[PDB]
């Protein structure tokens, strides 16, 4: 008993609870011992059927067990490189994208100030641009000294000189 | 010989209590990643694995001190939390390498700064640089001393940016992202800025 | 030790687990890496957010804060201090012996 | 000839060939026919050693059998080891990526020694791959083939060495076992002898004497003239067998007290048993040669035995004494000598027959454990050979050794000779062997044994220099694993028709003559004085009545891939390596001319590489066609071979099969019938025959640069079709289902016409770096949606976009059309990896053409770029305004020391434009030897030449002297060679003739386009921010430590900086440089590197208190 609960919550690099472990070690089982009396590779469906469960809950814990590898281990036929040398940082910033960033902020800046101060402040604190959160209309309004009707009608007047094709087209580019 | 450390654990002002060891650091996880690759697969930095040995070790030790055993098997433990250090700082230096699958010695911290392969000469003194290409050389017996010949698309790709800056400025591409898209596809105008 | 390059000397000494103690942001004491389910990283684990900072940028582990807005607080529930995402890359840990 | 479909290829060889060229694939069938037991093979042996017929599976199930358990009362056996139909046919297997396997069946034999029943069950042992008529394995649908593997031959090897002090000599013995424990006997430093036991240096050999049942008597009565052993035995200390044993239980196995049994049967478990010592069969047989223990006894107990010992202790000890001939009490007289340890009688070659065999053995080893362990734990009779066996182990096995092992590698297939020599080829690293770094001087030479067995010119020029080499053209492997040639046997000046095969060590005790010796047809050389080769590799004269033996035929030594090398005999060496090694990569091109100068053997190759369809079975032809080819043979019955149209090759290149046959003619069982890649009527075409002038002009063709003239791009002389597949599958996710589907979001239509609505591009459609190929859709969760998105959406109405197009698109810097598609589903019911549901597989071919930088050579070691391709005006072009197609520099033959290819272009010329030696007054002197029916060749004549025995320097100036014209009466080239040519550029006549002539040039694959990479800002790794590197990959180059060298002494220190910091490692400093370099602003001051703060860290997890101090 203790070998067994020990090699399972122990002797894998991503800990899997013994509950479903067991279920992992019983379709090993299963499947080997149908290979030899039926000459093939047991196929999921049949394997549910010895199960007595659904076929796709077979497929995900035929995944689930399947250990990590190793970065360092040598990848090539002859010896000279590792994995890890292979394998892109995707948190890495692209360095492009940033720039393009930077440049869509300033003519978003330009469009806003183009705009009445007073409609750019409310698109700009109603979607959290100049601050790190959007505004519902009420703040708007204590800001303003508006009802949140007239916030919603000035909302209405932004939209509808945005979709001026003079912004229309010099903004849909950026994309 | 024994002077040579001995004085120099007198005039410096270091207890030699640093000599043993009781706490252990933990490395940053990004300098040991756990990443997925494409196809659900695992991997990671084998950091993990023999830090994962010296926490299992060190929780059964403090299993067997707390329940109370015979000292055999306190002393077997102890030895196994020494060893288990010993293979995290340096694989391989005391008795044969801690092995993991596929029958080959684990990457320790002491293998991490040590030869060609070692951060020293491989990271730090000489590293993959951008903005650089590479390609078969043809004798250029036109060209002048001071000259070089160049491939145009290596030409177009070294030399991204200052094309994409030096057209979206003559008006070709109206914003960055249009001179991106004309430099991929290649445009005609792409060609004249470039030269 | 504000890293801005201007550097007059690189010192090495031999390391006191007061210093080794000093250095880390908590104490792991599991040999737990990431959930096989929720593909996350767990408490006190060797990847634990609480101790080497969140993984995503700006959210704790429930994701009671997801806003810029909150920066340098900790929270109350799982201490897992809302900042930048490659504090993963400076923060350490450690293992108290026994 | 004697090939029914063979084109007239007049040959200059001046003796006949006794027997002809084996089938070169013979190492490859023959070794796996031996592993499975066909009958094929088991009338092979009938004939060979039918002293016990036995294959290698048979062996293994022979040897593992009987197994028991500890009380030997219950056991079970194994037996008829049965094969069966295999599951799929080739072509299939290779095509939606299964293994070319059948199943196998064996029979068990459950045995119950208590009471006795007996349980027969055939149980199925697995899935064994099978090998191919190719000699290819198929794994996976990929194609790979496993290589022989050079090892020492387990045995008995002594050896001498110098003290360097007082200049006495010493011998040292290692009995060297498979799978056992070392034994080195040694005469020490001072007199006495040391007796290592697995490295433990102690205890001469007085306690091991003594340990075996002996006492002092019988070691002073079998050594009382080795005055060394006298003195040893003299010092023994000890007195008592238990009191030895227990002095070797010391040394043997400390860490536990000894008994009085203990060490005895230690001992025996250690040498004497089985199961922890046994040198393999050919080990037994190594050591009985090598002390003359049995000499006509069958193979059996290959365990060593105390005579073995006893033997060696003497051998060596007579060895020290200087003694020259050792005979063994109860045995034949054997010569005393060191042994060599890469003498060809000592290294043995492990074919694929030894590897799979240590395979199945391991697997077998598993599987005797896993029973031994479950025979016991399960009651009696409720226990059958089912539930005792379980295959696992085994399958687990031959698929660790098939894939990811170095020794059985992924076949190099980009023309038919690189698949022929890539098997038939001896490695010598992987597990038992020497890696590189472990690899010294000394073995990478060539042993004077090497000649006829292992061809000394092919060998990679790389690192592996020597460690690789290929299999000679008549080389034999014995049925014992040993390397064997054939060599006619000559007696009393009378040559023999009789062919004996000789292995290595039985050349010493014999006297081989010349390849080409002066051989008078009645066996009687003319002069006395021979060349001939010694015992010890010597090369002498000798009268001719004692020689015994001469070599088959010229071009023994040497490989296939460098027989092919026309007038090799001409060349120094290194060229001639490698131009063999270019020989294995040349491309196929689309026409595959073949050669006018050549060699027999390009026939034999081209018909036995496998890909040129041979008609097996002799009748009219029914139809023919571009796809098939129908067959009406004799009895009634056709065949319909299936031509294989473009398929991809390993390499990425062409493997179209042309037909050349008609509707209505006869073709014989043997002949060619249709051409593979690179071959011109059935025979090897690399290259194309163009013509040479071999002036320096104007410095385009300078160090080694390689001029061409236009009409080779317009005519398509040489461009290759080159083909990639792109591979991409749709698989499970938390997310959902990843779809192949045309929804792809934020695209254009002109970039969407070219696909079909199932998602994908339309077939022949051409594409090009960028574009997309499957629209694939994952659908993207979620992340931070940008306020600024919102107002982009609120701009024009756009969707969310809910899903992330991550499709498949086209890679950097190539184009060309579609060729095929294919795509395999769940739905379809097909055998998918378990977690994708989609997998299609997109086939794109490009028509590419020669340009600057693809590597041009000839198959003569000269080699060089494609320095330009300037039009057809400017071409030197001979009085008859034939413009030259190909210019290489003049300077590089004669220091380079390949002349042999200027005597292939005078040849190529004469065969070219045709030739007749004027037989009015009698034939001339120097045509005397000169073959009938060699006088006359018409224009564009195909002429031969071995490697060898080829044209001589008289024969080729008098056909240089008769050329006569083809339509013209011109006689362009003078007696000389050279010829007047008129310039192209200025127009004048150059001052003096130059040589011109045809020369067989071949494109290799290293083209320019492949090869050519540069990124501005690609991706990063992960641990270090530095970029990666590749071709995969976006790259960048490695800027190594050797290049700071010159950059510090250049004294450049900003550029050193900017190369370091920002344009590799401080990302802040990355984004925050191309900001302002797209924005025009200043470069900002380069930051810290990032690995430096990795070290950093990395050094404080060492337990090093490291800080940096600002003041
Ligand atoms: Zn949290």
């Amino acid at each position: 008993q203790a070998i067994t609960r020990a090699m399972a919550d122990q002797a894998r690099t991503i800990r899997i609870p013994v509950h479903m472990v067991e279920v992992i070690n019983k379709l090993g089982r299963i499947q080997r011992e149908l290979l030899q009396d039926l000459g093939r590779e047991p196929t999921p469906e049949e394997l549910a059927k010895e199960m007595d469960i659904t076929p796709e809950k077979v497929l995900e814990i035929q995944q689930y067990a399947r250990e990590p590898i190793s970065l360092d281990q040598t990848i090539g036929d002859e010896g000279d490189s590792q994995l890890g040398d292979f394998i892109e940082d995707s948190e890495a910033v692209v360095a492009v994208d940033a720039v393009s960033f930077t440049l869509l902020q300033d003519q978003l800046q330009s469009v806003l100030d183009t705009l009445s101060e007073r409609e750019a402040g409310v698109v700009r604190l109603r979607f959290g641009l100049t601050d790190g959160q959007p505004r519902t209309l009420d703040e708007i309004g204590q800001v303003y000294g508006v009802t949140r009707e007239r916030i919603r009608q000035i909302e209405s007047k932004t939209m509808s000189k945005l979709r001026h094709p003079s912004r229309s087209q010099v903004l849909r580019d950026y994309l | 010989k024994r002077l040579k450390v001995v004085a120099a654990f007198q005039q410096s002002g270091n207890s030699p209590m640093g000599m043993v060891l009781d706490a252990v650091p933990v490395i940053p996880p990004e300098l040991r990643p756990m990443v997925q690759l494409d196809g659900g697969r695992f991997a990671t930095s084998d950091l993990n694995d023999l830090y994962r040995r010296v926490i299992n070790r060190n929780n059964r030790l403090k299993r067997l001190i707390d329940l109370g055993a015979p000292e055999i098997i306190v002393n077997n433990e102890k030895r196994m939390l020494q060893e288990s250090v010993d293979a995290l700082f340096d694989n391989g230096r005391r008795g044969r390498p801690v092995t993991g699958p596929g029958n080959r010695p684990l990457k320790s911290l002491s293998d991490l700064l040590k030869g060609k392969q070692g951060r020293f000469r491989q990271n730090l003194l000489g590293k993959r640089v951008d903005y650089s290409g590479r390609s078969v050389i043809v004798v250029g017996p036109q060209l002048k001393l001071h000259q070089c010949g160049l491939p145009k698309l290596m030409a177009l790709e070294l030399f991204k940016p200052f094309v994409m800056k030096r057209l979206v400025d003559l008006n070709h591409a109206q914003n960055i992202k249009s001179a991106k898209r004309m430099v991929e596809r290649q445009r005609p105008q792409v060609w004249d800025v470039l030269e | 030790m504000l890293d801005v390059n201007f550097f007059d000397e690189l010192r090495i000494g031999l390391a006191t687990a007061e210093d080794i103690r000093q250095w880390s942001y908590g104490e792991v004491k599991k040999p737990e890496t990431i959930n096989y389910r929720t593909l996350k990283p767990e408490k006190d684990g060797l990847f634990c957010e609480k101790i080497f900072g969140p993984t995503r940028d700006w959210e704790c582990y429930c994701g009671k804060y997801k806003r810029v807005r909150f920066k340098g607080i900790i929270c109350e529930r799982c201490g897992v201090e809302v900042t930048r995402a490659k504090v993963r890359r400076e923060r350490m840990g450690h293992i108290e012996l026994a | 000839n004697s090939v029914p479909g063979a084109p007239n290829r007049v040959s200059f060889a001046k003796l006949r060939e006794p027997l002809e060229v084996p089938g070169l694939l013979d190492v490859q069938t023959d070794s796996f026919e031996w592993l499975i037991g066909s009958p094929r093979w088991r009338e092979s042996a009938a004939e060979r050693g039918d002293v016990n017929p036995v294959g290698g599976l048979e062996e293994v199930l022979y040897e593992l059998s009987p197994i028991e358990d500890f009380s030997g009362s219950m056991s079970l056996s194994f037996s008829d080891p049965r094969f069966d139909d295999v599951k799929a046919p080739v072509d299939e297997c290779k095509d939606k990526d299964m293994t070319y396997a059948a199943p196998l069946f064996v029979t068990a034999e459950f045995i119950n020694n208590n009471t006795g029943e007996i349980k027969s069950q055939t149980v199925f042992m697995g899935d064994f791959p099978m090998m191919t008529e190719k000699g290819t394995f198929i794994i996976n649908g990929t194609e790979r083939v496993v290589v022989s593997q050079l090892v020492r031959s387990p045995g008995v090897y002594f050896d001498e060495t110098i003290d360097k002090s007082t200049d006495k000599t010493l011998h040292s013995v290692k009995v060297i076992p498979s799978r056992g424990a070392w034994l080195e006997f040694d005469v020490d430093k001072r007199d006495t002898v040391g007796v290592r036991i697995d490295r433990k240096r102690r205890q001469p050999v007085t306690v091991l004497l003594k340990a075996l049942g002996w006492t002092s008597e019988q070691i002073v009565e079998r050594f009382g003239f080795s005055e060394i052993m006298r003195s040893t035995l003299e010092k023994d200390n000890t007195v008592g067998t238990d009191e030895a044993l227990l002095d070797i239980y010391r040394k043997l196995r400390p860490g536990e007290p000894p008994t009085k049994e203990s060490a005895q049967t230690l001992l025996e478990n250690l040498f004497f048993k089985e199961k922890r010592y046994d040198l393999a069969r050919v080990g037994r047989y190594k050591v009985n040669k090598k002390l003359g223990l049995h000499v006509g006894e069958p193979i059996t107990s290959s365990t060593l035995t105390e005579e073995d010992v006893v033997a060696t202790i003497e051998y060596l000890v007579r060895l020290h004494e200087g003694q020259t001939t050792m005979t063994v009490p109860g045995g034949v007289e054997v010569p005393v000598e060191t042994d060599d340890i890469d003498h060809f009688g000592n290294r043995r070659l492990r074919t694929v027959g030894e590897l799979i065999q240590n395979q199945i053995r391991v697997g077998m080893s598993r599987m005797e454990r896993v029973v031994r362990e479950r025979m016991t734990t399960q009651d009696v009779e409720a226990i059958t050979p089912q539930t005792l066996i379980n295959i696992r182990p085994v399958v687990a096995a031959i698929k660790e050794f098939f894939g990811t092992s170095q020794l059985s590698q992924f076949m190099d297939q980009n023309n038919p000779l690189s698949g022929l020599t890539h098997k038939r080829r001896l490695s010598a690293l992987g597990p038992g062997g020497l890696s590189r770094e472990r690899a010294g001087l000394e073995v990478r030479d060539v042993h004077p044994s090497h000649y006829g067995r292992m061809c000394p010119i092919e060998t990679p020029e790389g690192p592996n220099i020597g460690l690789i080499g290929s299999l000679s053209v008549y080389a034999r492997v014995n049925p014992f694993g040993f390397i064997e040639t054939p060599y006619r046997k000559v007696v009393d000046g009378v040559v023999s028709d009789e062919i004996v095969y000789l292995t290595a060590d039985e050349e010493d005790r014999h006297v081989v003559a010349q390849a080409n010796s002066p051989i008078d047809a009645d066996g009687r050389f003319v002069e006395p004085r021979v060349l001939v080769r010694r015992k010890a590799g010597e090369v002498e004269y000798v009268p001719s009545s004692e020689v015994d033996y001469m070599d088959v035929s010229p071009r023994q030594m040497v490989s296939v891939a460098t027989a092919m090398i026309p007038f090799l005999e001409h060349d120094d060496a290194n060229r001639a390596l490698m131009g063999a090694n270019m020989q294995r990569q040349a491309v196929p091109l689309v026409r595959s001319e073949a050669p006018l100068v050549g060699t027999g053997m390009e026939l034999r190759a081209a018909i036995d590489a496998g890909d040129v369809v041979v008609a097996e079975e002799s009748g009219v032809i029914e139809e023919v066609s571009a796809d098939y080819i129908t067959v009406m043979h004799d009895n009634g019955t056709r065949r319909t071979y299936r031509m294989r149209k473009f398929a991809r090759s390993n390499h990425g290149t062409c493997a179209n099969q042309c037909p050349i046959v008609d509707a209505g003619d006869r073709v014989e069982a043997g002949q060619v019938i249709a051409d593979g890649p690179c071959t011109d009527d059935g025979e090897m075409a690399l290259g194309k025959n163009l013509l040479v002038a071999i002036m320096p002009w104007e410095g385009h063709n300078y160090e080694d640069a390689i001029i061409l003239s236009n009409r080779l791009v317009e005519e398509d002389v040489l461009t290759s079709i080159h083909i990639e597949e792109h591979e991409i599958d749709a698989r499970d996710t938390k997310l959902g289902a990843e779809e192949i589907t045309r929804d792809i979001p934020n695209i254009s239509d002109e970039v969407l016409a070219d696909l079909d609505e199932r998602g994908i591009v339309r077939i022949g459609a051409e594409v090009r770096d960028g574009d997309i190929l499957v629209g694939k859709v994952t659908p993207k969760g979620e992340t931070e949606l940008t306020p600024e998105e919102r107002l982009l959406r609120a701009i024009f109405g756009e969707k969310a976009r809910e899903v992330r197009d991550t499709s498949l698109k086209v890679p950097h810097g190539e184009s060309g059309k579609v060729i095929g598609i294919r795509v395999f589903s769940r739905e379809d019911e097909d055998e998918l990896p378990a977690g994708v549901n989609e997998l299609v597989r997109v086939y794109v071919a490009q028509k590419r053409k020669i340009s600057d930088g693809d590597k041009l050579a000839g198959r003569h070691g000269n080699k060089g770029v494609i320095g330009k391709i300037l039009p057809v005006e400017d071409m030197p072009f001979l009085a008859d305004g034939t413009p030259v197609d190909i210019i290489l520099n003049t300077h590089g033959v004669p220091r380079r020391m390949n002349i042999g290819q200027i005597l292939e272009t005078h040849l190529g010329w004469c065969a070219h434009s045709g030739w007749k030696v004027d037989a009015a007054k009698g034939v001339p002197d120097w045509a005397a030897r000169l073959p009938d029916e060699l006088l006359e060749a018409q224009p564009n004549a195909i002429v031969s030449t071995p490697v060898f025995d080829g044209a001589q320097e008289a024969e080729l100036q008098g056909l240089l002297s008769c050329t006569l014209p083809n339509r013209d009466g011109d006689v362009l080239v003078d007696a000389d060679g050279k010829a007047m040519l008129f310039d192209g550029r200025s127009g004048e006549p150059f001052p003096y003739p130059v040589t011109v002539g045809y020369m067989y040039i071949m494109k290799l694959h290293h083209l320019v386009d492949d090869k050519i990479h540069a990124r501005s800002t690609g991706p990063y790794s992960m641990i270090t921010q530095q970029p990666l590197g590749g071709k995969a990959q976006f790259g960048g180059q490695r800027f190594g430590e050797m290049e700071c060298w010159a950059m510090q002494a250049y004294g450049a220190a900003y550029t050193l900086q900017e190369l370091l910091t920002i344009k590799s490692d401080d990302t802040v400093g990355r984004v925050k440089v191309y900001e302002a370099i797209v924005k025009g602003e200043n470069i900002p001051e380069p930051g810290i590197p990032e690995s430096f703060k990795v070290l950093l860290k990395e050094l404080q997890s060492l337990c090093l208190n490291v800080e940096v101090l600002s003041s």
